[PDB]
DNA sequence: GCACAATTTAACACTTTTGTCAAG
DNA sequence: CTTGACAAAAGTGTTAAATTGTGCTATACT
């Protein structure tokens, strides 16, 4: 998505896409957990061993 | 130090790239839009939810239980909101995450541009506030141009920054400054008439006149409205201003006291308030009373004719003689004794 | 620094109370 | 000690003038 609806990346058709290129890349020592369907939890409250995300 | 402890920690973060501000922008826009069309879900208020993000976001209880002893019902108004809108569908439910990090980034933006507000208040030192104390209302000036920001207008923040800056610097400035309160177009007024004197005198080079200055101020000003505000321009005088010569001494002490009763006043009142006793108790017994009565001499209050003649049952006319032979009476004795014939100043 | 809503003040038209006079 | 009649003084109400309280602007400037 850009400033103007003009430069505005429009899918051609079907396909696969990848960023490349970063300005900076920052890593942090976590653990990622990919979800599906919508969230439990809320950006920045406290989780522990066992609690569901 | 706070000072440069304040500098340390604005310079503890790095300030933002072109790339960076106009992100930043864009998600708080992002955010606030977000909202917005949250209050058109659940269907609260505008400020409501916006607050209520920063009671998960800013902190914990820490927000809402020191606003002043009241701001707004913590467990009340605000917990049953933050499980009213717990329970949406996805649809719903992103717009509210993208309300938290959208409000988030604000803070961001802020503490970026925190190092130009705080360089931009250092050419106003002089005001009466001590850098830490002058840069800090200009800090809040930020928190104004920042939500009020648009990154459509493809400028950069800098300009839209400064001058709200600047505003809430030049507001402080004539909301506190001198020690006793000027409204704000009148401290402005003293301003330009001080730029002016300041002008005409660097031109013409003998200092001017309260005509000339106030001629080259415009339509209506005279001799007279220059020196007038000027009168009030200049502030209070410290009560420890040392005076003489010496270092015992003190400027404060030197002033009496006319708020309490001399020892001399309370016995003059005495020696007044017993000797018309005395002399009060030489009239006829009707018009002793009527005349303390018309004085405030009993209660403090006077009563007036109409009073006075319902408190006997006569007339307002008649008591109104009462009086006239009343005072003409004691007339007489006071030609005489002598006693009264002082306290005449 | 300025356009302006906000609120205060002096402005003033006018009603009512209160001091007052000649006569009972 | 008493009326009635009046003018001055003190009220009471609505206005015009002024005075004071506020939000804000956009090159960029960290």
């Amino acid at each position: 998505a850009a400033i103007d609806p003009e430069e505005e990346v429009i899918a051609e058709a079907e396909g696969v896409v990848h960023l490349h290129e970063p300005a900076s890349i920052l890593v942090v020592k976590a653990r990622v957990y990919p979800f599906e369907d919508d969230v439990e939890v809320t950006t920045g409250d406290r989780v522990a061993p066992g609690d569901v995300l | 130090d706070p000072v440069r402890q304040y500098l340390h920690e604005i310079g503890q973060v790095p300030l933002l790239t072109l790339e960076e501000e106009i992100d930043l922008a864009r998600k708080v826009e992002e955010g606030m839009e977000a909202i917005k069309k949250l209050s058109e879900a659940t269907g609260l208020d505008q400020e409501l939810i916006r607050e209520v993000v920063r009671a998960k976001i800013l902190g914990t209880a820490r927000i809402q239980k020191i606003p002043g002893l009241k701001e707004k019902p913590d467990p009340k108004t605000v917990e049953e909101v933050d499980g009213k809108l717990k329970s949406l569908p996805k649809e719903l439910k992103r717009y509210l995450h993208i309300a938290r990090e959208g409000e988030a980034a604000r803070q961001h933006l802020i503490e970026a541009n925190l190092r130009l507000v705080v360089s931009i208040a250092k050419k106003y030192t002089g005001r009466g506030l001590s850098f830490l104390d002058l840069i800090q209302e200009g800090n809040q000036g930020l928190i104004r141009a920042v939500e009020k920001f648009e990154y459509k207008r493809r400028f950069k923040f800098s300009t839209y920054a400064t001058w709200w800056i600047r505003q809430a610097i030049n507001r402080a400035i004539a909301d506190q400054a001198r020690t006793i309160r000027i409204p704000v177009h009148m401290v402005e007024t003293i301003n330009k008439l001080s730029r002016t004197a300041r002008q005409l005198q660097q031109e013409l080079g003998r200092e001017p006149s309260y005509e000339e200055i106030a001629e080259a101020m415009g339509p209506g000003w005279d001799a007279k409205r220059v020196e007038e505000t000027l009168k009030i321009a200049q502030e209070p005088v410290s009560l420890e201003t040392p005076i003489g010569d010496e270092k015992d001494s003190f400027y404060g002490d030197f002033i009496p006291d006319e708020n309490l009763p001399s020892p001399v006043e309370a016995a003059a009142q005495s020696l007044l308030s017993e000797e018309l006793e005395k002399a009060l108790s030489k009239l006829s017994e009707r018009e002793a009373m009527v005349l303390k009565l018309r004085k405030g001499l009993i209660d403090g209050r006077e009563h007036t004719l109409e009073e006075v003649g319902a408190y006997f049952g006569v007339t307002r006319e008649r008591i109104r003689q009462i009086e006239n032979k009343a005072l003409r009476k004691l007339k007489y004795h006071e030609s005489r004794t002598r006693k009264l014939r002082d306290f005449l100043e």
